[PDB]
């Protein structure tokens, strides 16, 4: 467990999650507000 | 004055053929020259 | 001899030499060598260099205490 | 109606260009049956065009003989034309969130380098340490400024790396 | 042919004649160094600058220098 | 020897305590060497007299309803006649200008000569013919007076640029209005003062 | 050994290869690292090539001038300046075929001629000349001026006439006399010789050096300058409907202040200019007499130097020091010179075709479109040029125990922050531009243009409102009565110069939009980056922290090896190279920038650059594919039209490119193994190996490879744009 937690704990795997949660959090945006370009509350 | 007709049939031989090749030959004898 | 040529061993020191890639880094002193030649001080630095080497020799003068 | 540019509600460009949109998304949405999924999906495609174009007016956008909305960068101009919201207050919110990556990244520099071999530490991250330092970062520059004052934001000439002149 | 210089700096730890393909350094006693020995260049005129000796010097900055100009055919390693 | 205080519990400065008109000040910590502190304290002293003259031609024409200040040199944009309460003195404006040019430069030059760095703040002798700064006690708060009634004159002519940039009004209207309508009309309303009211 | 062609070099005489050939051409006019070489003769040796350099100057506006009077159309373009097309040169080619010498015959020539785009038909025109002959003794003339040249220079470089150091090194004096005398009396007499000739030749009189001393320029006749009535001259001035070649609708006018264009000509005013040139030439003279010659009044440079030293060390020990170093080191001296001449023809290109000075010169695009480009293409080279020469001075000629706690000392201890900030704001700059065009291109791509981020360029164009143009609307200075800047100069030149502004058909403050926002930035992000490499080569000059001993390597050396990771590409030399592919991106911007806007301007189609300049679909399409279509048909199966040289030259650009890719991806080992093996197939050769090469054979030299292929990367770049807008802007206009 441990040993596999630091695999985990490597760059490219927390990169790897750091992008997957920015894309999907960038994504969810977009969809659920679709094209906005100026901020208007 | 004005040039004669027959100027660029000789000037332009001449620095395109005979102006250069006596250029390149001034040249390599200039760059073999030895003591 | 009297006391040491240099400072006292495992201290950190400041390489004061301009032209050496550790200026103003903060090195730990391995050995200071007693017979007198030009550069007696041994310094270990943790980063290494582009030539990859982590050691170096520097005299006397070149050596600071850590600010 | 700064600029010599007109409201993108009052300009008819941006309607003609609304009208064009409109019209090739029926020309491909009339090649398919009502009872299917591109059918919907052009239907949604549209629906989603027409609330972008409704929401691009209505809200300060200005177009210039095209239809094509302009945004006021110059802050005075924008607050009193209410053109604030174009770029004023994202630029703000960009400052805010990259102050945040900043502030975190200098304190997982600060906070794994008083240990034994920081090189493994950058290159296997402590991943409950960055997550701490991750939900740390709120007031990135309550700390930011509040190091300038203490001085331990910048460091002196002295212990800094140099080149040789 | 290039001009091969040694400073003081150096430890005598014979790396860069090892690393020399062209038989340019040497080792000459000393007494500036622990192991007594000290880098020397008699057969500069041998010298291509191929900055061998550079990679092998193991002291910070370089206890040897290789500056090039006026290539001659030794200097230029032309097998013609 | 410190008259006062900008703040009160400020940071004393080291350097400004023996000054004529100590009121610590200099937050930008400007003039520490005291070669440029003697030279900025003869600079505003200059520049203390030049307001004081200034305020004097600003509000002694308009309180005997001469005419605006502003409006004073408008003689000249072509030519015209210029007066001086009612003496139409017929000066072209080359010669004012030369005249002018040419004992400004003298006096300049008589000042810069001096050489004398009490006298480049305070000359005395010819420039003083009442001689009241006998009295060293007198003269150290008459000197904190003049200092006092100068910076009061140059921000009254700030005042005065500002104003006539921002309305078209004189001093005495601008006054009048301040006192009849204070809330309803003040710098606030100019609407060009500060960018959006 | 030791051959005698490199007699300036004795350790390059010494080397038995091809080598010392090019390095015997490379390091020609190096002076300084030559044998045996003293200060007194490399000053002697500047001025020999200073004087030379005048000569080839003078002999080549000679041939400009002579063959634009024969085989041209000199007075065929005067007569008639809107239609006719001028000439540069006739073409005599043996290997033109016949429907080629056809098809080469415009103009109304006899034969195969070149359409002339450097534009010196108009400029001759606008002097005043009109006659061939006038052309001819010009260019007799300005040969016997070149020969003149060549002689003096051979004169001073000869025995007891070549000058002294301190000559030399009167930096004073020279600055004085070329500052009065060069600058000044040189502005005089052309501003005398403008009012003399050229107003009277643009309102039909003839004015030569035959009627010279007859014709009085003013009718007043030069009363009113000693009576102090200047007024007088600027009484009446040439009308709205004046002909350029006629005395129709003329006037008596030298000297007034009409700012704006001429309405027949589209040109700057000849008394204006001549005005300018007239106060420019007091302005001169009257501030070129301030420096400290043998005489007791002056300006000492070093005085003012040490005493302009910021109190309470905020500068350490200021500008001293400053005098021996700028007198000493030569190359800074020449780093200056070519900064400020860079600047100047940079400022000479941003102002010709917003104002311009030569008559019918705005109706010829072409001709504006190749001297817009030519003039942007040398500042930038100058520009480089000198940033090169300020890393050489730092690796040469800079003392630091002369210059302690100076400026110079000052920037080159914080020349790290410097690099730094340079190189955040060069990143800053190209992030946010390439993701506003990416963004531009994908929101264009799906669709729906509308979401595309359109920032106004609302500075610029707040700018130009405050300067009269009222097409922004707006209410600030030039734009309402009120303001102080509109009620003066109300009857001097803002009648012209807002009527000149406030058209839209020149090319006078043009209207700025987001596409104009978002190149204008790309152009800032180009020159920022060429400056961040320029600096950081200059201030990395002497010494970095891989190599700190990079002043004993000279200014331009290879490398130092593999060692410590690798050192290739370390020269100042080499960061100079570097800069030169940015400063080719840079202009090749701001070149596309200018040719596309204007093209779109000419046609009419401003809405095609303002709604395709946002996205780089347009700039490749609507620019680079829209308009090469007739550049493309020069020669073809069907035929050929008069393009086809631009196009054969555009070809002949895009290969000299891929030689210099060829020049600049692979590097010395494979070529010179490959050598050795052409060596051993020469050696070994039955009826051929009787031959032998009197120099070994070898590959060029790292350096030497860098610099052919930039020279080769350079000039394919340089033809292929020149083929590029001439084809384009010549094949649909006139
Ligand atoms: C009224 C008060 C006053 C003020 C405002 C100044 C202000 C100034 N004086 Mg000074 N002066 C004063 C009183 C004053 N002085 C007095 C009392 C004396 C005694 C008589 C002098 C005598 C004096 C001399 C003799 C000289 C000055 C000079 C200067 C200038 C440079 C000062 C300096 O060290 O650089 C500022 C401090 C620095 C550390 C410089 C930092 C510069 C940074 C690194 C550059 C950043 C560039 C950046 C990339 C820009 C980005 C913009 C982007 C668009 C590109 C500065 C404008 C010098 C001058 O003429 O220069 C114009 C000069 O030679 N002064
Ligand atoms: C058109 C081609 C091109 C491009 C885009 C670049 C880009 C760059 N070069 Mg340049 N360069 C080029 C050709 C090019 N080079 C050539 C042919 C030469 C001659 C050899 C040089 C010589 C040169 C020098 C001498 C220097 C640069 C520098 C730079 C940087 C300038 C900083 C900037 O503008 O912000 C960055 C802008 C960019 C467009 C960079 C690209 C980044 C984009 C956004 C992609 C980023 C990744 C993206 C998110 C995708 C991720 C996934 C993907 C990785 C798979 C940047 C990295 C300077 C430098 O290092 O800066 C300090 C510098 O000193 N270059
Ligand atoms: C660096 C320049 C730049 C800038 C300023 C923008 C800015 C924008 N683009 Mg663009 N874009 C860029 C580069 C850029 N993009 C590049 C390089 C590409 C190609 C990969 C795209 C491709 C692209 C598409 C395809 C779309 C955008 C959209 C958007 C909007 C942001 C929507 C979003 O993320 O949800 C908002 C998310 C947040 C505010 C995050 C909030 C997180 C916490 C709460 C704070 C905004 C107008 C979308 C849009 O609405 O169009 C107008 C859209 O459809 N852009
Ligand atoms: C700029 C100088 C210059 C000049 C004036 C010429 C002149 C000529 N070349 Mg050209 N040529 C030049 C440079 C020049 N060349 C260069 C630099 C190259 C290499 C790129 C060539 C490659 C070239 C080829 C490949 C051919 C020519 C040919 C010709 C001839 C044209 C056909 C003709 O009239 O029959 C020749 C008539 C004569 C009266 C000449 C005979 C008398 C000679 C000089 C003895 C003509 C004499 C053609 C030719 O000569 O055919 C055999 C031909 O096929 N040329
Ligand atoms: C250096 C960059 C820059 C530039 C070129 C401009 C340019 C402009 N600003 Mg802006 N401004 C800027 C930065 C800048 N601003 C910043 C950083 C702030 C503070 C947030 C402001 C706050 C500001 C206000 C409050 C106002 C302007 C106004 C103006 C306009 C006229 C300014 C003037 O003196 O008259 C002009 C479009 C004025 C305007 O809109 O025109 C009347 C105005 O009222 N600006
Ligand atoms: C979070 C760490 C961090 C911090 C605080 C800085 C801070 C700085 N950098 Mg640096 N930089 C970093 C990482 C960092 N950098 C990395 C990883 C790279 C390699 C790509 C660079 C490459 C770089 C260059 C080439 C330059 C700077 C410059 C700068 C300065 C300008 C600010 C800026 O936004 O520049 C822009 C910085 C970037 C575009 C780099 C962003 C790299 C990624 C996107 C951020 C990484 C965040 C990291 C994962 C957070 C870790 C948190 C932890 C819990 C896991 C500033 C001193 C500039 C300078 O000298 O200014 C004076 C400059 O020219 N930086
Ligand atoms: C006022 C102008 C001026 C002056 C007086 C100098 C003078 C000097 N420079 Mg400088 N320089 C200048 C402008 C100037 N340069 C400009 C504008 C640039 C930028 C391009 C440079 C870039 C530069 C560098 C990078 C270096 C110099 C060097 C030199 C020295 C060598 C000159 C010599 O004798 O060798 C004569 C040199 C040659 C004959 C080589 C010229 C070869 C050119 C590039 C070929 C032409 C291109 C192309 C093939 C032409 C054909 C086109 C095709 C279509 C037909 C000398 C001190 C060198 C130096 O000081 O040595 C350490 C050096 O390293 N300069
Ligand atoms: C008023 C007198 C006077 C005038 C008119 C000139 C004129 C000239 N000198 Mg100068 N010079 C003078 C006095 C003068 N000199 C004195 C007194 C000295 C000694 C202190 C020198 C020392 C000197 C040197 C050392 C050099 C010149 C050079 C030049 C030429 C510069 C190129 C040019 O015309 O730029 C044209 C400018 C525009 C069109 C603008 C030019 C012909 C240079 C040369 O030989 O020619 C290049 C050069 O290297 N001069
Ligand atoms: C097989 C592919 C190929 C290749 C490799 C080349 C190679 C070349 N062509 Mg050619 N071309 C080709 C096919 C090709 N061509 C074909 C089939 C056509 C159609 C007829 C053209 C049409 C063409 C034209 C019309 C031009 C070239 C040019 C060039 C040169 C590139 C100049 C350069 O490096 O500047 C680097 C690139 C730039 C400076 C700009 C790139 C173009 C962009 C899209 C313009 C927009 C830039 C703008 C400022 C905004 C961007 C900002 C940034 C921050 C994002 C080079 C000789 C140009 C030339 O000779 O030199 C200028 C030129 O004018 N070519
Ligand atoms: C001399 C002067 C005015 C002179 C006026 C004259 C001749 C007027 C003449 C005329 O009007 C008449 C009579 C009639 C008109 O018809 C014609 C004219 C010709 C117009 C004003 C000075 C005016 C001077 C002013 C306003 C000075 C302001 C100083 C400030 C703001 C200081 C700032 C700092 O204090 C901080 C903030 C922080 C500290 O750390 C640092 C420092 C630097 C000390
Ligand atoms: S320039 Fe060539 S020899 Fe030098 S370090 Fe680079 S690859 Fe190696």
């Amino acid at each position: 467990m441990k040993d596999f937690t630091t695999y985990l704990s490597t760059a490219p795997v927390v990169g790897l999650g750091w992008a997957i949660f920015t894309s999907g959090l960038l994504i969810e945006i977009n969809r659920f507000f679709p094209d906005p370009l100026v901020f208007s509350f | 004055f004005v040039p004669p007709a027959w100027a660029p049939s000789l000037f332009v031989p001449l620095t395109g053929l005979v102006l250069p090749a006596i250029g390149m030959a001034w040249a390599f004898t200039y760059i073999q020259k030895e003591k | 001899k009297k006391k040491e040529v240099g400072p006292k061993r495992g201290s950190l020191v400041k390489v004061l030499r301009p032209e050496s890639y550790w200026y103003n880094q903060v090195g730990k002193v391995v050995s200071v060598d007693q017979s007198g030649i030009r550069y007696p001080v041994v310094v270990r630095f943790e980063n290494q260099n582009y030539a990859g080497v982590s050691t170096n020799n520097y005299a006397l003068d070149e050596v600071t205490d850590p600010p | 109606d700064v600029a010599g540019l007109t409201p993108c509600s009052e300009s008819k460009a941006y309607n003609k260009l609304e009208r064009k949109e409109l019209k090739t998304l029926e020309k491909r949405l009339k090649k398919y049956e009502p009872g299917s999924a591109p059918y919907l999906a052009l239907q949604a495609t549209k629906e989603r065009t027409q609330n972008r174009f409704k929401n691009y007016a209505k809200a300060g956008l200005l177009c210039g003989n095209d239809g094509l909305p302009h945004l006021i960068s110059d802050p005075g101009l924008a607050l009193r034309f209410n053109h604030a919201g174009e770029v004023f207050i994202p630029t703000f919110g960009f400052l805010y969130v990259a102050g945040y990556i900043g502030h975190v990244g200098r304190q997982y520099i600060i906070k794994s380098k008083e240990d034994a071999k920081p090189t493994d530490k950058e290159i296997i991250l402590d991943v409950p340490l960055a997550l701490q330092l991750a939900f740390q970062g709120w007031a990135w520059p309550l700390a930011a400024i509040q190091e300038l004052r203490n001085g331990s934001l910048l460091e002196k000439d002295e212990n800094i790396t140099v080149s040789p002149r | 042919a290039h001009v091969v210089k040694i400073y003081d700096t150096c430890i005598g730890c014979t790396q860069c004649v090892r690393a020399c393909p062209l038989d340019v350094l040497e080792m000459v006693p000393w007494d500036g160094c622990k192991a007594a020995q000290m880098a020397s260049s008699p057969r500069t005129e041998d010298c291509v600058g191929c900055k061998r000796c550079e990679t092998a010097c193991p002291t910070d900055f370089l206890s040897v220098r290789v500056y090039l100009g006026n290539e001659s055919t030794r200097s230029l390693g032309l097998a013609y | 020897q410190r008259a006062g205080n900008f703040a009160p519990g400020s940071e004393p400065k080291e350097y400004l305590n023996d000054l004529p008109g100590n009121f610590n000040f200099d937050p930008l910590e400007l003039g520490k060497e005291k070669g440029t502190l003697q030279r900025y304290r003869e600079a505003e002293l200059i520049h203390c007299r030049w307001a004081m003259l200034g305020a004097a031609g600003c509000l002694a024409v308009e309180v005997l309803g001469l005419g605006n200040w502003y409006d004073a040199p408008l003689w000249a944009v072509t030519g015209d006649k210029p007066t001086w309460f009612g003496i139409e003195v017929p000066f072209d404006i080359a010669t004012i200008l030369g005249v002018e040019v040419v004992a400004m430069a003298v006096a300049e030059g008589l000042r810069n000569d001096n050489q004398d760095m009490e006298k480049r703040l305070y000359p005395g002798g010819a420039f003083d013919p009442l001689g009241f700064s006998k009295d060293p006690k007198s003269f150290e708060d008459k000197k904190l007076k003049e200092l006092k009634n100068g910076r009061l004159a140059m921000v009254a002519c700030l005042g005065f640029a500002g104003q006539h940039a921002a309305t078209g009004k004189p001093i005495l209207e601008a006054l009048g209005d301040h006192l009849s309508s204070p809330f309803f009309n003040n710098f606030a309303t100019n609407g060009v003062s500060v960018p959006g009211v | 050994a030791t051959k005698l062609f490199p007699k300036f070099s004795q350790g390059l005489a010494q080397d038995p290869s091809t080598r010392r050939i090019w390095y015997g051409l490379a390091t020609a006019h190096d002076f300084e690292s030559h044998d045996g070489m003293t200060e007194e003769n490399l000053y002697q040796k500047i001025f020999a090539s200073h004087f030379g350099q005048l000569a080839i100057i003078f002999l080549w506006t000679s041939g400009n001038l002579f063959h634009v009077a024969w085989q041209g159309n000199f007075e065929q373009w005067v007569t008639d300046p809107i239609h006719v097309r001028p000439i540069a040169h006739a073409i005599w080619d043996p290997h033109f075929g016949q429907p080629a010498v056809e098809a080469f015959t415009r103009g109304g020539a006899s034969g195969p001629v070149n359409i002339a785009t450097s534009g010196v038909y108009q400029w001759w025109y606008t002097i005043g000349l009109r006659s061939n002959q006038e052309l001819y003794v010009s260019s007799v003339f300005l040969a016997l001026v070149s020969a003149v040249f060549l002689f003096a220079g051979w004169l001073h470089l000869q025995p007891n006439f070549q000058p002294s150091l301190s000559w030399f090194k009167d930096a004073e004096s020279r600055l004085n006399h070329h500052l009065s005398g060069l600058f000044g009396v040189s502005s005089l007499a052309w501003t005398g010789h403008l009012v003399h000739v050229a107003i009277p030749e643009s309102r039909g009189q003839h004015v030569g050096w035959d009627n010279f001393l007859s014709v009085l320029p003013h009718p007043q006749g030069l009363t009113p300058f000693w009576s102090g009535n200047w007024a007088a001259y600027a009484q009446n001035p040439d009308t709205a409907s004046h002909a350029f070649g006629t005395a129709d609708g003329s006037g008596t006018a030298i000297l007034t202040f009409l700012g704006g264009f001429h309405p027949q000509t589209q040109s700057l005013w000849l008394s204006d200019m001549a005005h300018h040139h007239l106060a420019i030439a007091v302005l001169f003279i009257v501030a070129g007499h301030m420096y400290r010659t043998n005489f007791g009044i002056g300006h000492r440079l070093e005085a003012i130097l040490e005493a302009h030293t910021p109190p309470a060390g905020g500068l350490g020990a200021g500008h001293k020091g400053l005098f021996h170093t700028v007198n000493n080191s030569l190359h800074f001296q020449l780093g200056l010179a070519l900064a400020s001449v860079g600047t100047i023809t940079s400022l000479v290109a941003q102002h010709m075709y917003s104002l311009p000075p030569y008559a019918y010169l705005a109706v010829d695009f072409t001709t504006q479109a190749s001297l817009y480009t030519h003039h942007q293409y040398i500042a930038g080279f100058i520009m480089c040029g000198a940033f090169a020469h300020g890393a050489i001075f730092f690796i040469r000629d800079y003392d630091p125990e002369q210059n302690k706690g100076n400026v110079l000392a000052r920037v080159l201890d914080h020349k790290e922050a410097i690099i730094s900030h340079l190189s955040w704001v060069s990143l800053f700059l190209g992030f946010h531009t390439l993701g506003l065009y990416v963004h531009n291109d994908v929101v264009q791509a799906f669709g729906t243009p509308e979401k595309q981020i359109l920032i106004e360029p609302v500075f610029a164009q707040w700018i130009q409102a405050a300067q009269g143009k009222s097409l922004y609307g707006f209410d600030l200075l030039l734009a309402s009565s009120s303001s102080s800047a509109y009620s003066a100069g109300q009857s001097l030149w803002l009648p012209g110069w807002l009527e000149a502004i406030n058209n839209n058909q020149n090319s006078l403050f043009l209207t700025i939009g987001p596409g104009d926002f978002l190149v204008h930035h790309a152009i800032a992000l180009g020159l920022h980056t060429t400056t961040l490499i320029l600096v950081k080569g200059a201030l990395d000059a002497r010494g970095s922290k891989l190599m700190p001993d990079k002043k004993d390597f000279g200014y331009s050396f290879p490398c130092d090896g593999p060692g410590r990771g690798g050192t290739c590409d370390i020269s100042a030399y080499d960061a100079f190279y570097l800069a030169v592919f940015w400063m080719l991106n840079t202009i090749g911007w701001v070149t596309f920038y200018w040719h596309w806007k204007h093209l779109t301007l000419w046609q009419g189609n401003v809405s095609q650059f303002d709604e395709s300049s946002t996205y780089l679909m347009g700039w490749l399409r609507d620019y680079l594919w829209l308009n090469s279509s007739q550049l493309i048909n020069g020669y073809n199966p069907f035929g050929m039209n008069s393009l086809s040289v631009w196009a054969w030259t555009f070809l002949f650009g895009h290969l000299v490119y891929a030689t210099g890719f060829m020049f600049l991806i692979s590097w010395r080992g494979y070529w010179q193994e490959l050598i050795e093996t052409l060596v051993w197939a020469h050696e070994k050769t039955p009826l051929a190996n009787l031959v032998y090469w009197k120099d070994k054979p070898v590959a060029l030299s790292i350096v030497q490879a860098r610099l052919v292929g930039l020279a080769h990367f350079s000039v394919g770049y340089i033809f292929t744009y020149a083929a590029f807008l001439i084809a384009s802007t010549s094949g649909r206009f006139g």
